[PDB]
RNA sequence: UCGUCUACUUAUUACGUUGGGUUCGUUGUAAAGCAGAUUUGUUU
RNA sequence: AAAUAUUAUGAACAAUUUAAAAAUUAAUCUGUUUAACUAAAAUGUUAUAUAUAAUAAUCU
C-alpha cells in the first residue's frame, strides 16, 4: 500500500519502518493519499470548498 | 509557451559525461572539461622547457633537460643529428620503455596534446604510443607512467 | 638540478668572472 | 551458497600470471599475503550479517579480525 | 556480369563449397599436362595416381598427394581428413573427372 | 566588444542579495572554505550496525517496538557524536532517520 | 546474444549500480592492507585479463567504500585502506539491461574457415606494407570486404586468416569498402593497433587518403569542395538514399575536396577526392550529382552515362561490365619511417585504369602531392 | 520505384483516393509500376496530360 | 568503422508461356561513440 | 583599545577531513617592486657509457 522499496545503502539494504504520527491510520479506502500545497490560507479555503 | 531564462553556467558542474570524466580515473583521451592552468598565463598550455647554456660541442641537445627526473638524464640510444636532418626535426631518441618511447625534436617547442593528462604541452620532448604519432605523451606523464609501472598500460 | 618538474625555468647569465685553477 | 567467503589460499599462479605487468613492478610482489580477502556476496541488513558472521565463523569488520585474535590462553607446556 | 566475374574467381581459387566443372579450369589443365606432356612432368617433378585404395595403400607406406580430386558422389577419405595430412581436397564433376583421367575410380 | 552582458555584483557567492531563508547555501569546499561552520570538523566516518555503538537494553527493545535494524546513513555518523556529548549539526535529507 | 542490453545514460547507469546488489564486496584486511588496486584484483581474480580489470576500474564498475557514505573511484595505481570494502560486480550483475566492457563476457570462435593454397598465395600477393603494427593490402575490383547476404562468396573478412604471419590472432579491418572500388585497405594486427587506427578513419578536417577516378565529362571547375546531406531509408531490397543541400536531424553530412588534374576536352575528367567524411558510395554519388559527371562504369549512379560511345575504340559500351574506374590511391599513416615523415602507402592503378591511362596518353604511376608524408 | 513500392504502398492505404498524373504520349512509362504491380483498393483517378498530341 | 541485398516461392508444362503469396552479415565499443561548422594574409 | 572616514577586483568540479589533499591528471594563491659610500662575506647545476651486465667458445 505504502509502495515502500528497499532502501540500497551501501553493503546495507533495509524496508522502512512504519511511519511515526501521532495518529494511527485505521481507515483503509480505494484510493491514493495525497496533500494538496496551496498559497496563504484563502488559497487552501477556498480549493477545500471547490 | 512558457520561457524561462538559466545561465549555462550553472549547468557547468554536469559538463563531464563519464567516470573518466568526472573523477580523472584513467588517460583522458582529448575529452578533458576542467583545465588548470597557472595564474597568469593568457596562452593556455604546460610548458616543460629546457635550459640551454652552451654550444652543440660542449653542452649537448638532450643534456637542456637535465634539471628533470628520469630519462633525460641519460644519454639516448639512437641519434639523428648526423646526417640528412629528418623531416620532423627529431634529434634523439631513448630506449623504449614498453610500449612508450621518448624522442626529442629541433626548434621551438610543440604544442601537442598528451592524452594521459589531457593537456596542451608545448614542449621537445614527445614520448610516442606503440610508434603511433597520433598519441602523444608529454614528459611528466612519461616520467609519471614509468615510476607506477604503467608504461604497458597506457 | 634545482629545476624540478612544476617550477618554471629561467635563462640566468653565465658568469663570466675569472676563476681560481683547480689544485690536486 | 552462503553469503560470505572466507580467506582462501591464493591459487598457484602460471607463467604469465606470475610474471608481473612490467619489469619496474617485480619488487612489488615482494611482501604478498599467501590467502585471499574474505568477502560478501550481496547487500544484506545488520541483522543478516551478524547471523551470517555466526553461522559461517568469520567477521567482516577487519578490525575486529585484528582485535580478536584466536590464541590460546593456556601457556605451552 | 560482375556475379559471373566473382564466380568464375571463386572457381579458380578453390573456394569452400566450390565444385569445379569447367575443363579449361587451371588445375583441371595442371593435371591433364602432368598425364599427357612428359615434358611438363619432369618439370613439375609431379605424378597422377587413381585408385582409392591405391592412394590408401600409398598414404600407408607415407605418401600423400597435394591435390586430391574426388567425383561428386564419393566420400572423402579418412586419411585425407585426418590432421597430419596436407592435402587439399577438391570436388570435380563426372566429365570432369573423365577429362583429368579416362577411367576414373573417383579418386 | 570583448563582452556585452551585465555580471551580478554577488562577490560573496551566488544569491547574495537573497536572505538566508529563500535561498540555500553551496557545499562545494570551494564555497565551504570561508564558511564559519562548514570550514571545521566534518564527521563523515560511519557505524555499520547498532550492535556496534554501545545501547542499553531498553534502547535495543525501543528499537526493536520501531522496528528498526540497520541505521541509515546519518544515524551512522550522528549518532556516535553525540553519545560523546559534543555540539552537533545533524544535517540530513528529508526522510532518512533524523529524527532517531 | 546481447540483446537485452539498452541505451543507458550516466543517471541510469548509476541508478542501476546502485539499486542492483549483484555486487561482491571484498573486504581489505591487515594482509592485504597497502597493496595496490590491480594487484589485488589480478590475485583475486585469475579468470580475468588485465585489459577487462582496467576497463572496469577506469569506468568505474568496479569501485571502492572507504565507511564515508559514499562510492569512490579509483586508479590501478592507487593503494588500498585499512578496513574498507571493494566492490566489484558479480557474473549476474551484468545480465539486466546493462551491457558489460569487451573483456568482461567470453566470446566463443567457433568454426574456424580453411583457406587454399591459391587463396592464401593471393592473399600474400596483394600485400602493399607491412608492419609491427598494420597491414595495407591492395583490394581489387569485385571482391566483398565483408560477407555478404549471400554465404557462398568469398570475401576479405574470410581471407583474414592468412594474413597472421607470426602472430597468433588474425587482423582486423579497421575501414571497409565498396564492391567495386578497389584500393589499399587497412589491417590492424594488434587489439590495440586497431583500438588506436579507430580515431584515423572517423569525419576529420584534413583528408588523409585519396581516390583517384575517371568520370565521364568534364566538370565546369577545376577543383572545389562538395558537401551534401545524405539520409538513408529501407527499402524493399536496397537503400533508398536521399541526398540535400540543407542538413535534417536525420542526414549526415559527406564532404570531400575535389580537383581535377587532367580531361579530355569535355568528354572525360581524371578526378582525386580527398574525402573528410565516411558516407556510403560517397565518392559516386558526389561525382554523378554534384560534380555532374559519373564515374566510367557507376551503373547505380547514372546507368546509361557511365558507358559512354566517346571511348567505344577503348571500351566497348554494349556490355556494361566494366569495373568502375575509382580507386583508393594513396593513404598516410601516423607511423614513421626512418626519414622522419609519416608512412604513405600508395596502390598501383587496376588494369582498366591503366589501359584508360595508357589510350588517353597519361602517366600512371605519378605520386600525388596533395597528401604529404 | 521498386524499392520505394512499400512505401508508396502504405501511402496509398492512409490516403482515400489516389491521383495519378501522367503524360499520355508516355502512360505506361510515366505510370509508377509500383501501383500497376499492387492491386490497391483506394480508387485513383488517372490524368493524362497532351492528349491531343498523343494517339486519339 | 564508405558491406551486401530489382529476386524467391505454390503450380503449369515446353526445349518460354499462364494463375496466387513475399534480407543477411564482419569488426570495434558499453565510451576513449553518436547533429552542424572547423574558417582568419590593413593585397584597403 | 576608542572616535572618525571609505570598501564590488568578484573562481566552477573532484579528493580529504569529528587527524594530515599527499589522489602529482593533484597546488595549498594576492604579485612585484624594496639598497647611503668604502670594504668584508660561507651558495652548490660537470659526466661516469659493464654485473640479474658486457665479451666469447663447445655441444645436445
Ligand atoms: N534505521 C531506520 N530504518 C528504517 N526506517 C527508519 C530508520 N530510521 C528512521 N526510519 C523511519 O523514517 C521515518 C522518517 O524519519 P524522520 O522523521 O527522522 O525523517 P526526517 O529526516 O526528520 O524528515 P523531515 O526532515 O521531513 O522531518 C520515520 O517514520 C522512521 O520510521
Ligand atoms: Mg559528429
Ligand atoms: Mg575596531
Ligand atoms: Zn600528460
Amino acid at each position: 500500500l505504502e509502495g515502500v522499496r528497499p532502501v540500497h545503502w551501501e553493503h546495507l539494504t533495509t524496508v522502512a519502518a512504519p511511519f511515526t504520527c501521532h495518529v494511527p491510520r485505521t481507515v483503509f479506502a480505494d484510493g491514493k493519499r495525497c496533500i494538496i500545497f496551496t498559497r496563504g490560507i484563502d488559497c487552501a479555503t477556498a480549493v477545500y470548498h471547490r | 509557451n512558457i520561457k524561462g531564462g538559466v545561465g549555462s553556467f550553472l549547468m557547468r558542474r554536469a559538463a563531464p559525461k563519464s567516470i573518466r570524466q568526472k573523477y580523472q580515473t584513467g588517460p583522458q583521451f582529448y575529452k578533458r572539461k576542467f583545465f588548470q592552468f597557472q595564474k597568469g598565463h593568457h596562452r593556455l598550455h604546460r610548458r616543460i622547457s629546457g635550459v640551454q647554456t652552451g654550444s652543440p660541442t660542449h653542452q649537448r641537445e638532450y643534456e637542456r633537460f637535465h634539471h628533470l627526473p628520469g630519462d633525460v638524464r641519460t644519454r639516448p640510444q639512437f641519434d639523428f643529428t648526423f646526417g640528412e636532418t629528418r623531416a620532423d626535426r627529431v634529434m634523439f631518441a631513448w630506449r623504449k620503455r614498453g610500449d612508450l618511447q621518448l624522442y626529442q625534436m629541433s626548434g621551438r617547442g610543440e604544442t601537442f596534446v598528451c592524452y594521459r593528462c589531457g593537456y596542451p604541452v608545448r614542449s621537445q620532448l614527445v614520448a610516442v604510443k606503440a610508434d603511433n604519432w597520433d598519441y602523444r605523451m608529454c614528459y611528466r606523464c612519461y616520467t609519471n607512467t614509468v615510476h607506477r609501472g604503467m608504461e604497458n598500460d597506457t | 638540478g634545482f629545476g624540478g618538474f612544476g617550477m618554471s625555468v629561467y635563462t640566468p647569465k653565465k658568469d663570466r668572472r675569472f676563476r681560481v685553477q683547480p689544485l690536486p | 551458497p552462503p553469503i560470505i567467503k572466507p580467506p582462501l589460499p591464493v591459487k598457484v599462479g602460471t607463467l604469465a600470471s606470475t610474471r608481473p605487468r612490467s619489469p619496474m613492478l617485480a619488487d612489488e610482489a615482494e611482501g604478498r599475503p599467501t590467502r585471499l580477502a574474505p568477502s560478501v556476496f550481496g547487500r544484506h541488513d545488520a541483522p543478516a550479517l551478524q547471523r551470517a558472521q555466526q553461522e559461517c565463523n568469520q567477521l567482516i569488520s577487519a578490525s575486529a579480525l585484528a582485535r580478536i585474535p584466536n590464541t590460546s590462553p593456556r601457556a605451552p607446556e | 556480369a560482375q556475379r559471373a566475374l566473382l564466380m568464375q574467381l571463386q572457381q579458380n581459387v578453390i573456394w569452400e563449397g566450390t565444385v569445379i566443372s569447367d575443363e579449361r579450369h587451371h588445375l583441371i589443365q595442371h593435371f591433364v599436362k602432368l598425364r599427357q606432356n612428359p615434358k611438363y612432368r619432369s618439370s613439375k617433378q609431379m605424378m597422377v595416381v587413381g585408385g582409392r585404395h591405391l592412394l590408401h595403400e600409398l598414404h600407408k607406406r607415407g605418401y600423400t598427394p597435394r591435390h586430391l580430386l574426388v567425383r561428386e558422389g564419393q566420400q572423402k577419405p579418412k586419411w585425407a581428413t585426418n590432421t597430419g595430412v596436407k592435402t587439399e581436397i577438391i570436388r570435380v564433376d563426372r566429365h570432369v573427372a573423365d577429362v583429368c583421367s579416362p577411367g576414373n575410380d573417383g579418386f | 566588444k570583448a563582452y556585452g552582458g551585465t555580471f551580478s555584483r554577488s562577490v560573496g557567492e551566488r544569491s547574495n542579495h537573497l536572505v538566508s531563508d529563500v535561498v540555500l547555501q553551496s557545499l562545494s569546499p570551494s564555497s565551504t572554505h570561508n564558511s564559519p561552520l562548514l570550514s571545521k570538523n566534518i564527521k563523515t566516518k560511519t557505524v555499520t550496525s547498532f550492535e556496534d555503538m554501545p545501547l542499553y537494553p531498553e534502547l535495543r527493545s525501543a528499537l526493536r517496538q520501531l522496528r528498526i535494524t540497520t541505521p541509515s546513513p546519518i544515524q551512522q555518523s550522528a549518532v556516535e557524536v553525540i553519545m560523546q556529548r559534543k555540539d552537533t549539526v545533524v544535517a540530513a535529507p528529508h526522510g532518512e532517520g533524523k529524527t532517531l | 546474444s546481447h540483446a537485452r542490453y539498452r541505451p543507458l545514460s550516466l543517471r541510469a547507469r548509476q541508478t542501476l549500480s546502485e539499486k542492483s546488489d549483484d555486487l561482491q564486496y571484498h573486504v581489505v584486511t591487515q594482509e592485504w592492507f597497502g597493496e595496490r588496486v590491480d594487484s589485488f584484483l589480478t590475485c583475486h581474480y585469475p579468470q580475468w585479463d588485465y585489459e577487462t580489470i582496467k576497463r572496469l576500474v577506469q569506468q568505474g564498475h568496479i569501485y571502492r567504500y572507504r565507511k564515508n557514505g559514499k562510492k569512490k573511484f579509483t586508479r590501478l595505481t592507487d593503494r588500498l585502506e585499512f578496513d574498507e570494502l571493494l566492490v566489484v560486480p558479480t557474473r549476474a550483475f551484468w545480465e539486466k539491461q546493462l551491457a558489460p566492457p569487451s573483456g568482461v563476457l567470453e566470446e566463443t570462435d567457433g568454426p574456424k574457415f580453411k583457406l587454399s593454397a591459391t587463396a592464401r598465395e593471393m592473399a600474400h600477393n596483394m600485400v602493399l606494407f607491412k608492419n609491427e603494427h598494420v597491414i595495407v593490402i591492395n583490394k581489387p575490383h569485385g571482391l566483398p570486404m565483408m560477407p555478404t547476404d549471400d554465404p557462398q562468396e568469398m570475401s576479405i573478412a574470410a581471407m583474414l586468416p592468412a594474413w597472421k604471419f607470426t602472430n597468433v590472432a588474425k587482423p582486423v579491418v579497421c575501414h571497409n569498402l565498396d564492391r567495386e572500388t578497389s584500393g589499399c585497405v587497412v589491417l590492424a594486427r594488434t587489439r590495440n593497433a586497431h583500438r588506436m587506427l579507430g580515431r584515423m578513419f572517423v569525419k576529420r578536417v584534413v583528408p588523409n587518403s585519396v581516390y583517384w577516378s575517371f568520370c565521364v565529362g568534364k566538370p565546369t571547375v577545376n577543383y572545389g569542395r562538395v558537401r551534401m546531406h545524405f539520409d538513408i531509408t529501407r527499402g524493399n531490397k536496397g537503400d533508398i538514399i536521399v541526398a540535400r543541400p540543407s542538413p535534417t536531424k536525420t542526414s549526415k553530412v559527406a564532404i570531400a575536396e575535389f580537383v581535377v588534374n587532367a580531361s579530355a576536352l569535355e568528354f572525360g575528367s581524371f578526378i582525386s577526392f580527398y574525402p573528410l567524411t565516411t558516407r556510403r558510395h560517397q565518392e559516386r554519388i558526389m561525382a554523378a550529382h554534384a560534380l555532374r559527371c559519373p564515374v566510367l562504369g557507376d551503373a547505380k549512379y547514372g546507368g546509361d552515362a557511365a558507358f559512354p560511345s566517346s571511348l567505344s575504340l577503348f571500351w566497348d559500351p554494349e556490355n556494361k561490365g566494366l569495373p568502375l574506374h575509382l580507386h583508393h590511391r594513396k593513404i598516410q599513416l601516423p607511423y614513421k619511417n626512418t626519414a622522419g615523415e609519416f608512412i604513405c602507402v600508395t596502390a598501383p592503378l587496376p588494369t582498366q585504369m591503366e589501359k584508360t591511362f595508357k589510350k588517353l596518353g597519361w602517366p600512371c604511376e605519378v605520386d600525388d602531392p596533395l597528401i604529404p608524408g | 520505384m521498386q524499392l520505394a513500392s512499400r512505401t508508396l504502398a502504405e501511402k496509398v492505404k492512409d490516403a482515400d483516393f489516389v491521383l495519378e498524373i501522367r503524360d499520355a504520349r508516355l502512360p505506361f512509362t510515366t505510370g509508377n509500376p509500383n501501383l500497376q504491380k499492387i492491386i490497391i483498393d483506394r480508387p485513383r483517378l488517372i490524368v493524362f496530360n497532351k492528349a491531343e498530341m498523343s494517339n486519339e
